[PDB]
């Protein structure tokens, strides 16, 4: 096994009578193999130099010739433009060109033809894209580990898309999201294509067709509450004018974490009013650890519970309405068929135990977050998107972060959590629901909780 | 409805159990359709921890899920098993020597097969995961004589997944175009990455990774050398482990076992060499490229092996064989 | 027509209760308690499984009671019952609730407007009416059959099953000589604790 | 299983020819030459006429159902054969027999009715000596077993019990006696002496080894001198060979 | 068999003697009656034509004709099956009993006990036996050969399969083919579109009925716009009729298709005409080829399919094997493969007119060590030598115990070029290998033995369970043959 390249120039007359020397010996001789390269000559010039000052050898003519000692792109030893190598051929093997000069002029034009097709070819790939694009804001963080595998199970969208995914933080984050991308590619998702990181200001959300935006890791000390609010206001100012000028006018922008989701979504709304409509705030943690409360209560799995609505600041304050809530394949002697449910509030005997010790679990959970993990995190973010594009279970309640305009009487200007349905890739509130009216005073707190926290953020 | 298997992970505090079990919650693993019971064995301090994994997963309201079992008793928790994985091992501390990490793996990997043995199932099927992956899963299998030894194998899938993705960077195209890809022998640094089979979609055509990529110097040197250090890179970067996509690898072997291979196409396992056609001493636990019908494996045969390929295979039996040495020394003593 | 109804009538419940449960998980309608139904009404006020045997057993411990709290006074070494059981105010009963605690403690029939308003609901209405049932525990009187004609409300069977003393004892008296040993012991400690 | 565990396997036509064999040789006449040696052995005392009266009313039996024998019979026999020393020492296999529960709860129950005094419980009066260590239920898809049957030679099935018409009613009669209401097993079921049961059809190798060896695994080992110095001998030099 | 379908169904068989009989007592004088007789006093045993109105006669007996018959064994002759076909006397499915000769004989061994069985004086000579049975294997097949293939319909059965296996086996075949007929006269009386196969129309009324698209599947114009010959093997099971003519589709898929929404693929609704015939391409051989001369193809051997597909690379003129070769529309053409042959003809628009560049022409001559001059095979021989050479001495810098360095090297290098040949006697080269690794061990000797052994004389017992073992080995080294051993 012998190994040699040859570079040309689409027009040089002796680089293609040596690829006809080259094709007959390569199929002819057993041993010989050769690899193929050739530059449009104005380049030639300089990539020929900077092949040769790494080699240190000393040629400019195309052809260049040389032998690889070992594999495609070792170190070479070099034979001399056309001439020397047709002598070489010619001693060694006994070979002869028998090619015309004629001949050697038509595929002079046959190889400009094929340097074109070549760039053709370059071009012909920038037409077969299509991707969907997605951006993470606050990506250096350790909920997106967890996030990244859910999105890459394409569940979110179908198995049929080509993703291709943008990561937000400052260059010290960069560092471990580098390590991030390092992980996600190996993780060789099939709908996985591209992914990215940015860490500048003009980049961002550029062309975005989904947007993530993540708490915060605030690095700075800890700040009294006024302060944390008023600090969000500058990035959630830059966030939203960055998204309105750069992302697809259909962008979807989803906000999730454990701190002012809503006034983070509120700010960002107000910043980015077209896209305003396109943003929602993810409630479904909240509702999910509500459930599980209920089924260790009942002693069943969270699944049989459904249709909890969370009434509130989905990060502060808010109300869990179990009116609606059913339970399924419970033991209930009074036993229907598969698919029969029982009303939550009928089964618990103990209203004090609704009353009070359950409200003050959830109050606890939300305060402390402590429970809300990755896991937790990463699943409701998902699940979220997965209704979005799908729509949500027929009949199921969902609950959502989303603007007010009025609905139930909920002032308007403000994002509420409250109970959604998804379908044709959009949602809609169920304003229709019977019974789920709140008292005056229930809706006077949770309302002013969150116009108190959105007036702090403005100052 | 499908009756519930029982699913044991141990280490289960620890980061890839952690990103594993949703995967494993979710049907990803197992189908959308199978009832799951999900079982945690750590060490008693872990069990906080533990409980708070448990109650994260309750919340999570995985409709395939109908228990979450936590439990630091192995008579408990290797009880009926149908599916157990190996995730906890003692990690490798500065200054602690190689045999003393070898003989504290082999204690606790000849417990846990001793406890798979009496407790779990004759059908449980027993993936290891905790380095070193292939000796520990040989100890526990030895430790479980009356469990068929295909029953038992090793996460090697990581490498293939990362060769896997080297590839398609190079060539600047999906994960999916790529197939047949081969780890050969251990899963440490001196794992070998062999696409002399492997094939890859291009032009809407399939080609062969040495005939597209065309840089037999580049697959040799750097491709398998970025492949064998892509963990030390990675902890490197972030300072942590690769918990994402070990925990990716696991669910796609426990997947691939479960529903099995795509006809023509292979996977690398970390599987009991006993019988290969390639000349690879038996009793010893190698990686192989293998098919997978009905629950149950067979090694790709008749695949050409050249001799930079044989080369590397036996410097990596030659490894697996001292370690093996090593092991059965305190294997035998205990 | 309307869907299938039966009930099961013979020992306590007892495995019973399975075997109709079985029926209907066979057939793939509804299963229905009727002394379930009675307690889970009760429980709606009570938040307590009201009946014969449960405060019968309050009787002794008023005696109990009141010497333990003579001894917690006297004896300012506090105790293991400082941690008394929660219990509620007396959710006040209507006519109806009344009426369902004596008949668990009589087990004696009731005034018919109970018995009508809850079976014709299950009669008249859905899920029920199209699913239809198989019940356990009633009628528990002729009585109660009486107004079921004089309603003329019909299942489409009665079961009965036979069964004698041995048998019912078999199961039945081993768990009774738990209870009677369990709270021996109880006394014991009583004892000790005195 | 005889095979293995060396134990004696007997079939309802061998108890039944060798009884009457038996009787009639005992009926058969004292010719005249004289009887067993008068040594160091006690004869027999039976009753000829006894013999003989009993093979009348069998044959009128027999006659009366068609060549069927009345279930008293058929019991008496297997009981007096399990009382033999051989079934006494070694082992006794029966292949699906005794047929029903009231033929298991005859055959089985002592007619000894031990004391009731205070017999309250499910120990009815039974000697556990003969009754099954083990008993065990198999079966399969009767479609599999049609194609088994059907799969016969037609020389072997030729005229048989297993000629298509008889098969097919027998199956079905099978099936007919077998109520999940009522079957044989249940006569066990009350002893609680729990039998166990392995599908043939999904196991569906023509042989079943694997139910052999979960059998064998039920049962435990053998009994017995599993090898004897004669037969470790030989196997040593079967290794060796 | 025959009597057995007859009870369990009531229904009928024939010989052909029970209808002769019948009529001998239905009238004695009948027409068919007199000439029977003629014939039998003139020894004229059965003319055909009386046993065929016989038969058809036979047709007329309601039970038969509402219901059901069969007949046995017959025709007997093939001019028998012509004739019957000439009526058409024509079962809708036959089937056939293979039997070893020994079942044969050892059922007439179960009939020699049925003579005591039976007790007047009967035929039963084995050989007349065995010489029919023969006969009947000389005319069946020709029957069978016949039959079989205008009709779509024969089958056939192992004699040692049980009677009942067998009977079991024909009846459930025979309910199939019922089950066939009813819904396809179900779909007829609906007008629908339905499959034929197993409805047994002769391949000449076929072709006489068939649709627009003659033996093409529609689908294939309309949905890939290419043709399949649906000729090309005889049976029906993707033909099927519609409206009044018949087609094939060219697979299940597209007959299921077609059968769901026919409109689509009927004409003129389908999207295009078939291409008249001169347009249509057929395949050749080296007879045609040889007609075809002066002119070679139209292309001279290079694939123009590949090349057109791989975008006209230069890479691509591989020429087609002549046994892949085609006219077109006048013009010759071969391609790379049997496969790219029928992609030819299924779209040869994509690819017949080319106008290749001169460029890659070259032929191969497989070039020789021998052929070659001395610096071309040196250079071939050489570069593995040397690969081998290289890394063998750098790596292991050998050296083997009391050889000279040269010595050692040389024949370390020597037997390292053996063992990698890429065309040793690889079991031999195994073998080399084992050697190799054996002098790698006794060159590691030289390393143990050196370090374990100090100046000092230290206690002979302690020394390490292999260092005596490998000293053992050293010295007897020294006085052994390195090259065999």
């Amino acid at each position: 096994m012998a190994k040699f390249v040859i570079a040309g120039k689409a027009n040089c007359p002796y680089y293609a009578k040596a690829e006809l020397l080259a094709d007959y010996l390569q199929k002819n001789l057993p041993d010989f193999r050769i690899f193929k390269i050739t530059q449009h000559p104005d380049k030639w010039e300089d990539w020929v130099e900077d092949v040769c000052e790494r080699n240190m050898w000393d040629h400019r003519t195309s052809p260049i010739i040389w032998r690889e000692l070992l594999d495609r792109g070792g170190r070479g030893l070099l034979l001399g433009g056309y001439n020397e190598f047709l002598e070489h051929a010619q001693l060694y093997y006994g070979v002869t060109s028998n090619m015309t000069t004629e001949l050697m002029m038509v595929i002079a034009k046959e190889n400009m033809q094929t340097h074109t097709e070549q760039q053709l070819d370059k071009e012909t790939m920038k037409d077969l894209i299509s991707p969907l694009q997605v951006w993470i804001a606050s990506a250096g963080t350790y909920v997106c580990c967890h996030l990244i595998p859910l999105l890459l199970s394409g569940e979110v969208f179908g198995m049929h898309t080509e993703i291709s995914l943008t990561l937000f933080d400052q260059e010290q984050r960069e560092d471990c999201l580098r390590s991030i991308v390092m992980e996600t590619q190996d993780l060789a998702s099939p709908v996985l294509r591209t992914v990215s990181f940015c860490t500048t200001v003009k980049e961002a959300f550029l062309q975005a067709q989904v947007i993530i935006i993540l708490d915060d890791s605030t690095e700075e000390e800890v700040y009294s509450l006024e302060s944390c609010l008023r600090s969000r206001v500058p990035l959630c100012r830059l966030y939203g004018y960055l998204i309105e000028k750069n992302a697809h006018k259909s962008v979807k922008v989803i906000v999730g974490g454990k701190n002012f989701v809503n006034l983070k979504t509120t700010l960002l709304m107000q910043y980015a009013p077209n896209i305003a409509s396109n943003i929602i705030a993810v409630a479904l943690g909240v509702e999910g650890q509500a459930k599980a409360v209920l089924a260790r209560k009942m002693k069943t799995t969270s699944a049989n519970i459904k249709d909890v609505i969370i009434w509130g600041n989905i990060t502060g304050n808010n109300y869990v309405d179990l009116r609606k809530a059913k339970v399924y394949n419970y033991e209930s002697a009074v036993k229907g068929p598969p698919g029969h449910y029982h009303s939550v509030l009928s089964l618990i005997f103990d209203r004090e135990w609704i009353t009070k010790e359950f409200v003050q679990t959830l109050k606890i959970l939300s305060s402390t977050g402590k429970q809300f993990g990755g896991i937790l995190a990463a699943h409701s973010i998902a699940t979220t998107l997965k209704y979005w594009y799908h729509g949500s279970p027929p009949g199921e309640i969902v609950s959502l972060g989303v603007m007010s305009e009025g609905q139930f009487d909920i002032p308007e200007g403000i994002v509420f959590s409250m109970p959604v349905k998804f379908e044709n890739g959009t949602w809609v509130v169920l304003t229709d629901l019977e019974d789920i009216s709140l008292s005056e005073k229930t809706l006077s707190r949770l309302t002013g909780d969150l116009i108190q926290e959105k007036l702090v953020a403005c100052g | 409805m499908s009756e519930p298997i029982r699913v044991l992970v141990t280490g289960a505090a620890g980061q890839i159990a952690y990103s594993l079990l949703y995967s494993i919650g979710n049907g990803s693993v197992f189908g959308k359709d199978q009832p799951i019971i999900l079982v945690l064995l750590d060490i008693t301090p872990m069990m906080g921890v533990l409980d708070g994994v448990l109650m994260e997963l309750q919340d999570c309201a995985l409709p395939l899920l109908q228990d979450v079992i936590a439990t630091d008793k192995e008579e408990i928790a290797f009880k009926d098993l149908d599916v157990a994985v190996l995730v906890g091992s003692m990690p490798r501390r500065e200054g602690m020597e190689r045999k003393d990490l070898l003989k504290a793996n082999v204690k606790i990997f000849k417990s846990q097969g001793t406890a798979l043995e009496k407790y779990a199932k004759k059908s449980v099927k027993v993936i290891v995961v905790g380095n070193p992956a292939n000796t520990n899963c040989l100890t526990a299998s030895k430790s479980a004589p009356s469990i068929p030894k295909e029953n038992f194998s090793c996460l090697t899938r990581l490498d293939h997944n990362r060769a896997k993705s080297q590839i398609a960077l190079k060539l600047g195209v999906t994960a999916d175009d790529v197939k047949n890809v081969i780890i050969w022998g251990n899963h440490s640094s001196t794992q070998y990455p062999d696409v002399n089979h492997a094939k890859v979609k291009l032009q809407g055509k399939e080609v062969g990774v040495y005939e597209a990529l065309k840089d037999d110097s580049w697959l040799k040197g750097e491709f398998i050398t970025t492949v064998q250090q892509r963990g030390a890179a990675v902890i490197k970067a972030r300072k942590l482990s690769s918990a994402m996509s070990a925990a990716k690898a696991i669910a796609d072997h426990i997947r691939d076992i479960w529903f099995g291979t795509p006809e023509g196409e292979f996977v690398s396992m970390g599987v009991i060499s006993d019988g290969n056609s390639y000349g690879v001493p038996d009793d010893l636990l190698y990686s192989f490229p293998v098919v997978i019908k009905n629950k149950t494996w067979k090694f790709v045969e008749g695949l050409p092996i050249n001799d930079f390929s044989r080369e590397k295979m036996d410097l990596t039996a030659k490894e697996l064989t001292e370690e093996k040495e090593t092991a059965f020394e305190f294997l035998s003593s205990a | 027509a309307p869907p299938l109804r039966i009930c099961l009538l013979g020992p306590h419940g007892s495995g019973k209760t399975v075997c109709a449960r079985k029926l209907a998980e066979n057939f793939g309608i509804f299963h229905i308690q009727f002394d379930e139904f009675l307690q889970e009404k009760m429980l709606l006020k009570a938040e307590r499984k009201f009946g014969p045997e449960f405060e019968d057993d309050s009787e002794e411990e008023q005696l109990v009671k009141q010497e333990l709290e003579e001894l917690a006074a006297q004896a300012n070494v506090k105790i293991e019952e400082d941690t008394t059981k929660k219990q509620l105010p007396d959710v006040q009963l209507t006519e109806e609730e009344e009426a369902i605690k004596l008949s668990l403690t009589d087990n004696e029939p009731l005034p018919s407007e109970i018995l009508d308003s809850i079976l014709s609901e299950w009669w008249l209405k859905e899920p029920i009416r199209s699913t239809g049932f198989i019940l356990d525990g009633f009628p528990r009187h002729p009585e109660e059959a009486q107004f079921l004609g004089e309603r003329g409300f019909f299942p489409d069977a009665a079961v009965i099953i036979q069964v004698d003393d041995q048998d019912i004892f078999d199961r039945l008296l081993p768990a009774q000589v738990q209870k009677w040993k369990t709270k021996q012991h109880k006394k014991l400690e009583r004892k000790k604790l005195i | 299983l005889a095979k293995y565990y060396k134990l004696h396997h007997i079939k309802m036509k061998d108890v039944i020819a060798e009884a009457i064999a038996k009787l009639e040789a005992i009926v058969a006449p004292k010719d005249s030459v004289e009887g067993e040696e008068e040594g160091e052995e006690e004869e027999e005392e039976e009753n000829v006429d006894d013999a003989q009266e009993l093979l009348d009313g069998i044959k009128e039996s027999m006659e009366q159902n068609a060549g069927r024998l009345e279930d008293q019979y058929i019991i008496r026999f297997v009981k007096e054969k399990l009382k033999s020393m051989p079934c006494r020492n070694q082992g006794f296999i029966l292949d699906g027999f005794p047929k029903t529960y009231d033929q298991a709860k005859d055959l089985f129950n002592q007619e000894e009715e031990e004391e009731e005094e205070e017999i309250r419980g499910k120990i009815f009066p039974y000697d556990k000596l003969i009754t099954p260590e083990f008993v065990c239920g198999l079966d399969a898809s009767d479609e599999f077993l049609k194609e088994r049957v059907m799969n016969l030679p037609e020389s072997v099935v030729a005229g048989t019990h297993y000629s298509q018409d008889r098969f097919l009613r027998s199956l079905s009669h099978y099936r007919d006696i077998n109520t999940d209401d009522e079957t044989v097993f249940n006569y066990f079921d009350e002893l609680e002496i729990h039998p166990i049961h392995i599908d043939v059809g999904k196991l569906e190798d023509a042989q079943n080894r694997l139910a052999i060896k979960q059998l064998i695994k039920e049962i435990g080992k053998p009994r017995n001198y599993g090898l004897t110095d004669e037969e470790k001998a030989e196997e040593e030099k079967k290794a060796a060979e | 068999v025959a009597k057995k379908l007859a009870s369990d169904y009531g229904l009928r068989c024939l010989s052909v003697g029970d209808a002769l009989r019948g009529m001998l007592n239905n009238h004695p004088d009948s027409e068919l009656s007199l000439m029977l007789n003629w014939h039998l006093h003139k020894g004229k045993t059965v003319p055909d034509e009386l046993a065929i109105q016989a038969l058809d006669i036979s047709l007329m007996e309601s039970v038969c004709n509402t219901i059901g018959v069969v007949i046995d064994g017959y025709p007997v002759t093939p001019h028998q099956m012509d004739l019957l076909e000439a009526r058409s006397i024509i079962p809708m499915v036959i089937f056939e009993l293979h039997v070893p000769s020994k079942e044969i004989f050892k059922r007439l061994l179960l009939e020699k006990k049925t003579e005591q069985s039976m007790s007047y004086p009967l035929h039963n000579s084995s050989q007349i036996i065995a010489y029919k049975n023969a006969k009947y294997h000389k005319n069946i097949n020709e029957i069978r050969q016949f039959y079989q293939k205008q009709h779509q319909n024969w089958h056939v059965i192992d004699g040692f399969h049980s009677k009942w296996w067998v009977w079991n086996e024909v009846l459930k075949d025979i309910q199939q083919m019922n089950k066939y007929i009813q819904t396809y006269m179900k779909k007829i009386k609906e007008g629908k579109a339905a499959c034929i196969d197993k409805l047994c129309i002769t391949p000449e009324e076929l072709i006489a009925r068939l649709g627009e698209f003659k033996q093409f599947c529609p689908v294939s114009l309309a949905e890939s716009n290419e043709l399949i010959d649906c000729s090309v093997t005889s049976s029906l099971e993707f033909a099927a009729e519609f409206r009044g003519h018949y087609y094939k589709m060219s697979s299940q898929e597209k007959l299921n298709k077609f059968l769901k929404d026919p409109e689509l693929y009927v004409p003129p609704l389908a999207p295009h005409p078939l291409p008249p015939d001169d347009l249509l391409p057929k395949r050749l051989t080296l007879s045609e080829l040889k007609s075809r001369f002066p002119k070679c193809a139209e292309l001279q051997g290079y694939c123009p399919v590949t090349y057109q597909d791989g975008k006209q690379r230069y890479e691509a003129l591989v020429p087609g094997n002549i046994r892949y070769a085609l006219e077109y529309r006048n013009c010759i053409y071969i391609c790379e493969s049997e496969e790219k042959l029928q992609k030819f003809m299924r779209s040869p628009m994509q690819y017949w007119n080319q106008k290749l560049p001169r460029k890659l022409p070259p032929l191969k001559e497989s070039i020789h060590l021998t052929s070659l001059p001395l610096p071309g095979y040196l250079e071939q021989g050489t570069a593995t030598s040397l690969i081998k050479a290289m890394n063998a001495a750098g790596n292991l810098k050998p050296k083997l115990p009391f050889l000279s360095v040269r010595r050692s090297v040389l024949l370390y290098i020597a037997f390292h070029l053996k063992a990698f040949n890429p065309k040793g006697s690889e079991y031999s080269r195994k073998k080399y290998k084992k050697k190799l690794e054996q002098f790698v061990e006794r060159c590691e000797l030289i390393t143990y033995l050196s370090s374990k052994m100090t100046r000092k004389y230290k206690e002979p017992q302690f020394r390490a369970i292999d260092f005596d073992h490998k000293l053992q080995t050293f010295l007897s080294l020294k006085n052994i043959d390195p090259v065999t051993g």
